[PDB]
């Protein structure tokens, strides 16, 4: 629900800067002639960073040895293979980069194995100056580090194509997430719309971090793979470690757990890394199957839960929801609908960024100035 | 990876537990280049078979090499 | 406005579940060998759960009827034409399905025809233990059930590419839907903040099913096809019939309608199915037109309506709307608007997620302890 | 914040609309007729419209000059070269053309080269019934324009394939446009929830146009190109130009700025065209530094900000964001900050789409109904 | 283009100021069509080399037009 | 196909009628295969033309082969 608390970046700030840095006069030079006849180079510019550059591509040497070698038995006759389809293939990939630069007005992403090969991503990630966990992390996740990755049109010019590269950095890595799920818990007492529901807002994943904790409120902005979790922390909150104790305990004095308050009991369901949460309120038709030998568990009404083990599939109203067979040890925590604690009469049924403890001094607010002036008459 | 998830039923909540981190910090650009020749519209007529198509694998791209140059001069969108 | 009110799945647990199976050893063998040379198995798994199968390309029994039909001949000679065709474009198949995975990290969606021809599909159908009328609907819009499917790889082994194919069940159909557009209805008049709004927050895609309704609030998770409307119950609510009284009676005893209360009267229009909405507020111009003779109506202050019947194309504000020209029948009910009903000096001026009869509570609230708190005085 | 107040449009409303006439039993004849061998028509409608036609490919009579012109030295035999090579790539067309319509079904864009070659492009914004300096523009940004297109497939028929193609008209240029950046301002003192935040929700593009303002409010629906600005007015308000004032005096009786409040001080940053907020609050780390030279400024707790002259990059907690190295000139203006101005003890902190004013009105009413229900008692 | 920008302290607030617009207001329809000739069976047996080729470039245009016609008579989802 | 609506000036909304349901409720799963020979570098020198074209469109192929082999053994992102 927090992802309108997050900050805003301007993701490829980092390779235009470098883009902008192309069009300095002795820049695109400095550059083909640093590239003499090597294809790897590390020029330094005149704005005065380094940059890895990186020949991929000789045409101008490939033309350059059949211009002037079939300017002359033509016009006119024929040469042979070999040289049609060794051009056919290395022209294509550049009418591809086209295609693509032209679609997306000068910006791709993910970056294509045409904008570069895994041969040349590999090679890049090789000489790139980080950690070696780093290393293996991206080359065992290259069509990952492809979606993060951005490449960005700079410059055609005499003879020569130059276009950015941004590579993610993973300078945290191995250091233990977890995913929050949430549905919302209200009361289940039988006349329709005396009832009242809170939520926790604070979903998301969550992963330690230099002391802190980076959060991801919006959880698709992050890419499970197997067990590790490519998030981008563009889209994060950096939080106190205290947040964790709202799962153990939601009233702590430590850090006040976030969560939202309405009167709006509606039926859903979560499904979970390895189970289902259920959310069952009114006539609705709530329900876990098994597909072979069917309905193994028919939910009441209220906020319930089931593990992935034996179960495949839940169905709420007229919703039917695969279940996560990921394999692990659920564990089913009883505990008290915090939501019977409070007071119908006094309680804060609309409020969509709001703590545990908010909606207590809003209480005591209404408590007190009801109580007060009432034995005042 | 031993992953392991706990249901809360007071506050109708569950976390997953046991996942490793890989998130982006930080950004690595590079420059990447390709070198073109330009040449002029001198050709031929004939011919045999095998350059009136490597003549074809060459309308395109100048083609290409167009449009390129049609993405002038300006900030591109994000 | 509701979709907050969602639950959230797993789009491809059940793909996923079947992928996550073909990884154990006994497995992909026993469907090699079930397809000893058919091309249709239903190979029953070592999880044990039915799984139509299907070799859709033999490149092995191609390339061995051209490795020793030309390591021989060769090297090196020529052998001719045929062989070269019937390969560059089967191989070609496989490059696109590469590509495609590789970008999209192992997951396509639309499923493409590369993935799986028409002439497949159509066949997969066809065999799919399911109705008739889900057959001939399937088959009659394949580029949605394309659209709504997913492909997701699972394995390359030995001499054998495994990946999974996720297709629509349509369990309910021919059932009437109907859409439901809303704009902000406010009090038009003429100090400039001295005016309350109130909108129907209940706007979607709505579908009879099994006794009760399935609601979309997201209406862009449906697309309309003609009068066919696809939508994914993934993202829709489950609720009562009576739900629909809100349209003749907002304030029926049956069903307690969704409103939004605030004073925030801006212009702006909703494009129907047929017409267009204008709420006309402040200083705005408001107009409809026909595009040959130009202005044929402007909109007084508050909120008003027009069928497509005549009109091309409205104008509110410096923001012009093409009217959908699709053919039927509109009808206005005229009415009076419900913000007059409401003294502004009681009234909720920010509320997001509020019912019609909660702005009552929440009104008398005001009221009594008001005109009590008072006569007291 | 505010795309919610946003209307809600049919954005090939155009488009289908004329698709729609071209299934008229007429009409298609009307077509092919008028493109008797012309290529562009202006074929008026027997719905009775101006539609500029265009044959663009030519198969019919480019197969029936090797239907005949083959069906007779074969069965069978050779011809030669350049009739392949000009049909391979023909024919390569239609198929892509054909990918696109199946995938994306029926409604394409952006709107592919394919589907429209630049070639082709720039002469229908030739003859397009606009102004000149339009035609410049679309000429000089010609991807924006693709981007902003779209193609709608339409009708296949005896020989014949027609597919509408809808785009742009840019009927406002060269008014001055300008963007709003808002992170949320909160009370710095020590005790964590003591503390109290409101935030500007006014942000977006902003635009000069027919004497009013329109305005932007989910500044990705735009694209700056340069120091153009690429919108569109379908996802705008039209706002009095007075709202501008906001900005040097937020206070002021002729427009009501907009607000949002809240208890939750939380860390973040927006990256500005040229320069970076920076919310601080709590025990966060907010810093910014060169590249070269590491950190050159740490924040205080409270909103400050930094221009791109110097600054690389900005962290704020574990997240670091790349600034903006766009050239310009950033003005910082010293002033209090508002929420100084507020007593804690009758200040809203749940308003999610509130004013300034609305916030008085709101504190009147608590600051009233305390004092003189009090020195009653 | 004279851009420029600046940051008020008082409501934590920044207007970047110096851009130009371009706003879609409208549109502009046109049809865009492709002939196209339709051919029995009718071919051969065969053959030397370059109509093997040309008949395969031909396969995948009847099954485009196939396609096409699967795209049969509906609205198209926007 | 009868479709229909009527506008509400009391509470400023519209509904549309007319319409019938198509609803994903499941989903049917299905393997879908294809198998592959891995062969040597045996090769050849050469040659006349029509294979120093087909051992090009077998380059191609391996390094698909490699692609897919570096979508090694993990849960795909959704």
């Amino acid at each position: 629900f927090l992802g309108f608390l997050l900050g805003v970046g301007s993701a490829i700030a980092s390779g235009v800067a470098v883009s902008k840095v192309l069009h300095l006069e002795g820049e695109v030079n400095k550059i083909k002639s640093a590239l003499l006849s090597t294809n790897k180079a590390v020029v330094s510019l005149s704005n005065g960073v380094s940059v890895l550059t990186f020949k991929v591509l000789d045409l101008k040497n490939y033309i350059d040895k059949q211009l002037l070698p079939i300017l002359n038995k033509q016009s006119c006759s024929i040469s042979n293979i070999e040289t049609v389809i060794e051009f056919q293939q290395k022209n294509n990939r550049l009418l591809e980069i086209t295609r693509e630069f032209s679609v997306n007005a000068g910006v791709t992403t993910p970056v294509s194995t045409y904008m570069l090969t895994n041969s040349e991503l590999l090679s890049l990630i090789n000489d790139m100056p980080i950690t070696n966990d780093q290393k293996k992390l991206m080359s065992n996740n290259v069509q990952i580090v492809r979606q993060q990755s951005y490449s960005i049109m700079s410059i055609i010019k005499e003879e020569v194509l130059a276009y950015v590269v941004q590579l993610p950095l993973y300078g945290v890595i191995d250091t233990p997430c977890w995913k929050l799920h949430t549905s919302p818990l209200c009361t289940t007492n039988t006349k329709e719309g005396s009832n009242i529901c809170l939520t926790r807002t604070d979903r998301g994943w969550y992963c330690d971090n230099a002391g802190s904790v980076s959060f991801f409120p919006q959880a698709e902005t992050c890419k499970v793979q197997s067990n590790r979790v490519f998030c981008d922390t563009m889209n994060s909150l950096t939080l106190p470690s205290e947040v964790n104790l709202c799962n153990v305990d939601i009233f702590n004095p430590k850090y006040d757990c976030k969560i939202m308050t309405s009167k709006t009991d509606v039926s859903s369901s979560v499904i979970t890394s390895l189970g289902a949460i259920v959310s069952c309120y009114g006539k609705t038709k709530c329900t876990a199957s098994n597909k072979n030998r069917g309905i193994i568990k028919t939910f009441s009404n209220g906020c319930d839960y089931v593990s992935n083990k034996g179960v495949d599939t839940v169905s709420v109203g007229n919703t039917l929801y695969y279940v996560n067979k990921q394999e692990g040890k659920s564990l089913y925590v009883k505990g008290e609908p915090i939501i019977n604690f409070y007071d119908p009469l006094v309680f804060p049924s609309d409020e969509f960024d709001a703590s545990i403890s908010q909606v207590n001094e809003k209480i005591n607010q209404s408590l007190a100035f009801i109580r007060k002036s009432d034995e005042l008459l | 990876q031993n992953i392991t998830e706990e249901f809360y039923q007071s506050t109708c909540s569950a976390v997953s537990k046991g996942y490793l981190s890989a998130l982006r910090t930080g950004w690595y650009t590079s420059v990447i280049t390709i070198e073109l020749s330009n040449i002029k519209e001198n050709k031929c007529n004939g011919t045999d078979a095998k350059v009136k198509l490597i003549k074809q694998e060459l309308d395109k791209y100048k083609n290409a090499v167009t449009e390129l140059q049609l993405l002038m001069q300006s900030t591109p969108a994000t």
